[PDB]
Parts: structure tokens; C-alpha cells; sequence
């Protein structure tokens, strides 16, 4: 072993120290069992056969029969941090889209290697010194490749969590990972999250009132989900230039296609890389 | 590939495996693809002809089910056929056991369709291989 330096974060998926750099995270066991949680598990399994550049790498893992230890690649602060750091000065255009396109480079391995992450929250992206972004926290995450399996509706914060999931509609995939980096495309624009909802409810209403009341013109499908009702106001759809003004018409384009409603019409991730959107695309460094 | 495939079918000729698959109805802790996966965890933690005991293979199924599954509390029903009508107090032996076998396929617990199919094609006409789910 080595020595921990400082104390990261600490949840309910653990405890994450800093600890050559790494990032030293215990994991926090059962209390009836003294076992391994399920989504430790899922994290583990699926990290040991993920190898990609813009995926946080698991370096090694200790086993004891009271204690359990993840090591991964250090990386010196998560996107969110980030964006509360530009708040006011802004995100530079070009950073924007290079962490976009890095995204989904990480994010298109995954669904070619059929798992979902079910959770992209900017909490969850953690960036370096030299202008990378990369996927972490896979303990929410699943792979999809076997047929009829059951799947749950716990699987984002409401922020980011796409419509399909919220009207309570079974069999989902994929289209729901790019919803939320719908979410975090807009919230890097504008700075502010896009549907900050306080409830599953709510989290509806607000996504109807900025996209528009879904149609079956637009939604086909969309009044025969178990949790659709009526009731639901009718709201027109606001455009985005009244909802995200620094972007060009590239930009506000692969957005309305990430936050499509028909998740079978929604945008996918390796399509989204050839988006007239990334000819201009560098990769610059940051300001941490 | 392997011809020593019964290695893990004895299992199911044994009395209560073969009741445990009559309880599970629709496959919901038992499906095909679980039976698949509990093989691929056998082979991958290299188990000897030894070690194909019915409790290695419980272990192996809510592997498979923790894995694959997200209704967490299904797979509960396996703890009593694999401990006893003490379970209640015995399964978090059982949950420890599960994380050495993760421990001893080196973490490698996801295991790809085709990966499934594979061992599913030795001998394909075996009564757990039609145990679809509807």
C-alpha cells in the first residue's frame, strides 16, 4: 500500500481518499451481510473490460475479508466544480465542445460494447490538467447485451433523467444516456442546469414546459405509458435561442436531437460524433 | 470450448436442484441465460470436477442474478434452498462465499450473449436450455 493525502468525497457508494497519484476509494459494505454491494460489483466486472481513453481506468482492486479498496486513475476535479468555477467567466466555445466530443467517444465504447451508465450526471465526469474528460462512477452502470432482463427506474437524478424513464416506461436504453448529456450539453452553455426538478412530477412538468407538451406526432407512443395522464397542461414548445442564446445553429441542432422525445428517433452517440458540430474541434486545457 | 460440459448438468440431476427449478416457474432467478452465466462463472474460476457442489452453484446463480438482474430482491429466494430454514441468519455466509468466487474469475463477472450462446450450443436440446422467459 501507500499513504492517503486527503479525504475526496464521501457517499453512500463509499469513501473516496487521495492517495506516484491515485485515487484510493473504500467501499462501504453491507450492514445485515458484511457483502459486497450489488453495484460495487456491477462497477467492478464491467471497469475490469472497459479500456478507453476517456473512461476513468481501474488500476487495481484489494480484496480482505473486512475492507475492500478501488484504485483508480486520479483525476484533479469532476465537471461540476468546474462549471461553478466558470460560472460567471464563462465556458470557452471551443472547451465546450471538445469535452462534448470526448463524452461521447467514452460514451459511444460503452454502447458499442452494449452497457448503459445510467448515470451522467456532471458530478460524475471527472476532467485533468490538459483538457480531458472522462466517464466515472459505474455503480448505477449495466450491460444490455442479454435478452429480457429486468431493469429499474432508479437510475439518474431527476436533473438528467430522460422522459421515457420519468412516464414510468419499461425496456429503455441507450437514448436515455444521450438525454442526459443533453442535460449537461445545455448545462455547459448556459451554466444552470436545464430541468432542475424537485420530484418525478416535476421533473416532467419542467422538461414540457422548455421542449413542448409531447404530441403523438411527436411521440407516438407517448399517451399509452403507464404513468401518462390527461392531465398533463399543454405547453408550446420555447426554441433555443430563448433557452440557450451562445449557441450556433450546429450547436442548438445536435441538442434538439439529444433531447428528441421519441427515444427510437433520439440521437445515438456514434452518429452524434459526425455532427457538423465537431469540425472545429481541438482539444484545449482548462483553467483549474 | 469444452466436451466435459455435464461437469456443471450433473447438478441437475439432483433432488432439490431439479424442485428448485420447478419453483422458479417463469424464470425469474433461473432463466436459460442465467444457467449460461453460472457455467462461464464455473469455467473462468477454473473449478476442478471437486468442486461442482450444489452451494458453488447457488453462488454462482445470484452472481449471475446480481449481475444481470436489477430487482435485487428476487434472488433472495435462493438463500433458503442453498442454507437451510436458517437462512435467515446464514445468508450473509452465503453473500461472502459469492464475493470469493467474484474474487476467483479475478472480478470478471459480465458475461456477453453470444458468450451465453456458446455454451448453450454443446448441447442444445437439454431441458434447462428451454427455460425461456416470456
Amino acid at each position: 500500500n501507500f499513504q492517503k493525502v486527503e479525504k475526496i468525497g464521501e457517499g453512500t457508494y463509499g469513501v473516496v481518499y487521495k492517495a506516484e497519484v491515485v485515487a484510493l476509494k473504500k467501499i462501504r459494505l453491507d450492514t445485515e451481510t458484511e457483502g459486497v454491494p450489488s453495484t460495487a460489483i456491477r462497477e467492478i466486472s464491467l471497469l475490469k473490460e472497459l479500456n478507453h481513453p476517456n473512461i476513468v481506468k481501474l488500476l487495481d482492486v484489494i480484496h480482505t475479508e473486512n475492507k475492500l479498496y478501488l484504485v483508480f486513475e486520479f483525476l484533479h476535479q469532476d465537471l461540476k466544480k468546474f462549471m461553478d468555477a466558470s460560472a460567471l467567466t464563462g465556458i470557452p466555445l471551443p472547451l465546450i465542445k471538445s469535452y462534448l466530443f470526448q463524452l461521447l467517444q467514452g460514451l459511444a465504447f460503452c454502447h458499442s460494447h452494449r452497457v448503459l451508465h445510467r448515470d451522467l450526471k456532471p458530478q460524475n465526469l471527472l476532467i485533468n490538467t490538459e483538457g480531458a474528460i472522462k466517464l466515472a462512477d459505474f455503480g448505477l452502470a449495466r450491460a444490455f447485451g442479454v435478452p429480457v432482463r429486468t431493469y429499474t427506474h432508479e437510475v439518474v437524478t431527476l436533473w438528467y433523467r430522460a422522459p421515457e424513464i420519468l412516464l414510468g416506461c419499461k425496456y429503455y436504453s441507450t437514448a436515455v444516456d444521450i438525454w442526459s448529456l443533453g442535460c449537461i450539453f445545455a448545462e455547459m452553455v448556459t451554466r444552470r442546469a436545464l430541468f432542475p426538478g424537485d420530484s418525478e412530477i416535476d421533473q416532467l412538468f419542467r422538461i414540457f414546459r422548455t421542449l413542448g407538451t409531447p404530441d403523438e406526432v411527436v411521440w407516438p407512443g407517448v399517451t399509452s405509458m403507464p404513468d401518462y395522464k390527461p392531465s398533463f397542461p399543454k405547453w408550446a414548445r420555447q426554441d433555443f435561442s430563448k433557452v440557450v442564446p451562445p449557441l450556433d445553429e450546429d450547436g442548438r441542432s445536435l441538442l434538439s436531437q439529444m433531447l428528441h422525445y421519441d427515444p427510437n428517433k433520439r440521437i445515438s452517440a456514434k452518429a452524434a460524433l459526425a455532427h457538423p458540430f465537431f469540425q472545429d474541434v481541438t482539444k484545449p486545457v482548462p483553467h483549474l | 470450448q469444452r466436451q466435459d460440459m455435464t461437469a456443471f448438468f450433473k447438478l441437475f440431476d439432483d433432488d432439490l436442484i431439479q424442485d428448485f427449478l420447478w419453483m422458479d416457474c417463469c424464470c425469474k432467478i433461473a432463466d436459460k441465460y442465467l444457467l449460461a452465466m453460472t457455467f462461464v462463472y464455473f469455467k473462468r474460476a477454473k473449478f476442478t470436477i471437486s468442486e461442482h457442489t450444489r452451494i458453488n452453484f447457488f453462488i454462482a446463480l445470484y452472481l449471475a442474478n446480481t449481475v444481470e438482474e436489477d430487482e435485487e430482491e428476487t434472488k433472495y429466494e435462493i438463500f433458503p434452498w442453498a442454507l437451510g430454514k436458517n437462512w435467515r441468519k446464514l445468508f450473509p455466509n452465503f453473500l461472502k462465499l459469492r464475493d470469493q468466487l467474484w474474487d476467483r474469475i479475478d472480478y470478471r463477472a459480465i458475461v456477453s450473449r453470444r458468450c451465453c450462446e456458446e455454451v448453450m450450443a454443446i448441447a442444445p436440446t437439454h431441458y434447462i436450455w428451454q427455460r425461456e422467459r416470456s
